[PDB]
């Protein structure tokens, strides 16, 4: 048998309920482009 | 164990106060004033 | 009066040299921050 | 009554500086004021700590470790000993007068103090510019070589 | 007030430095600014924390062992002991411009650790490289076996 | 800075066994770089704890323990120290060199065998070093002429 533990679910969850907003994965793409934006300063061709 | 060691070392904004003083005062204790006797 | 001193810490505060930076990609930065830049600038013995 | 920890070390080192000369024994007998016999006052050694104290201050050559250790154990006995144990500092005759003329001096410094920060700085401060020139310079490269 | 724990370790060790020879007697109460006699400075000693490291820092010989266990129970004289005893090191007048030339060479190891990792695994991976061929080939034969 | 705990365990050792033997001189100057007087040296030890493990190791009558000490009191020259002092085993005639002594160093591959790839890859890359230089500026004349 494997018995459930209400509650501490919602700890848990209680918790995860402001991570799951701070890092979902559409944010993070628009961190990196906005790194490689910053970064080049320079033509493409080059740099392999 | 956390290693908090490099968060550790910092340093706080600067800035100038406008009138100069009362800085040895960071730590002292002036020990109790008396009352005076009774009559 | 001086061209540069108002490019070299809005490169700071925008983090963008040479582009445009969109509408949500818009950090934040705190103010005692930019001021500790101005200090090497524009040099003064006035804080004030 | 004594704590053992203390006692322990307390009562050979006594009976040690007793056996080493008699000379001292009549003292102890004057000072805590017990009779001259030898086996008097190690009976009161053991009865009272305040006197166990007074002893190990007439015998500072080999005493002075248990005394601080007596110390440790009874932070009680620390405010009455040290007021029963006291003797009066010399002062010489030119002291006070001759502080008088730094008068000046000190308020000088304060002046300094303030301006820079803790005495701690000043005291750095004034290191740092009679400090050697070289090390200007060598402090300047490191930063030319982009090191921070 | 001194701290017993230290004070018992501390006094003997500085007292026994002073039979040693006089001659230290004399540079301690220089450096301190106490009075000459053998007896003043060992009651400043007990007095002031502060002043007890700085004597401990004339003679080091016997007396560098109280004097950290003095800056264990002490972490405050920590600083300001650190300051009052300083000197000016000897700076050699190569030393500035012999550091200048190994400008080009560090920022060539850099570039390696940066691509490794950490200076720690570059410090290995140098070795394994450096290292004869035949282990290479142990290596291969243990996994021959089934060995991972 | 070095931990005062461990301070007083390094210090007499490193002492007693300088002053035991001058030829300990050699092993201090060889890899931690240190002047090359022996008062020099021990300011090294009390500055960094990487150092004072290379000065542990070294010198091993009476050292191991007070080794051991250090890392335990100051956890973050496990890694460095460990790795710092290496020495290679050389060969075993017999089939059977297993972890007994080279323990150490088939650990030690692995981690530089997992970085760059299979195992094949590194020695690979080991001979890809050890290539003369000549190789390198052929490759990349025949990249010049637009060969690849």
């Amino acid at each position: 048998f494997l018995d459930v533990e209400p509650g501490i679910s919602d700890r848990m969850s209680a918790t995860l309920a402001p991570i799951g907003n701070t890092f979902a994965v559409s944010a993070f793409v628009k961190n990196r482009t906005a790194v490689y934006e910053a970064v080049s300063q320079r033509g493409t061709v080059n740099s392999n | 164990p956390t290693s908090m060691k490099a968060l550790d070392h910092t340093s706080i904004a600067s800035v100038a106060p406008l009138e100069r003083g009362s800085v040895d005062t960071d730590d002292r204790n002036s020990a109790p004033r008396r009352g005076a006797n009774f009559s | 009066c001086n061209p540069e001193i108002w490019r070299k810490l809005t490169a700071y505060i925008t983090g963008s040299s040479n582009r445009a930076i969109k509408a949500d990609a818009v950090g934040k930065v705190p103010p005692t921050a930019i001021l500790e830049q101005l200090r090497t600038l524009a040099p003064s013995e006035h804080e004030l | 009554m004594l704590l053992p920890v203390v006692a322990r070390a307390a009562v050979p080192a006594i009976e040690s500086a007793i056996a080493a000369t008699p000379g001292l024994v009549s003292r102890i007998a004057a000072a805590i004021g017990s009779k001259v016999s030898p086996s008097a006052i190690l009976a009161a050694v053991k009865s009272n700590p305040v006197v166990a104290g007074l002893t190990l201050a007439q015998i500072g050559s080999t005493g002075y470790d248990a005394y601080q250790q007596l110390l440790e154990n009874h932070p009680e006995v620390a405010e009455m000993l040290k007021d029963l144990s006291f003797k009066a500092d010399e002062i010489q005759p030119d002291f006070i007068g001759n502080l008088g003329q730094y008068r000046e001096e000190l308020e000088l410094v304060e002046d300094a103090a303030r301006f820079v920060g803790g005495m701690s700085n000043l005291i750095r401060l004034r290191q740092a510019l009679e400090l050697d020139i070289k090390y200007y310079g060598l402090k300047m490269q490191l930063n030319d070589m982009g090191y921070r």
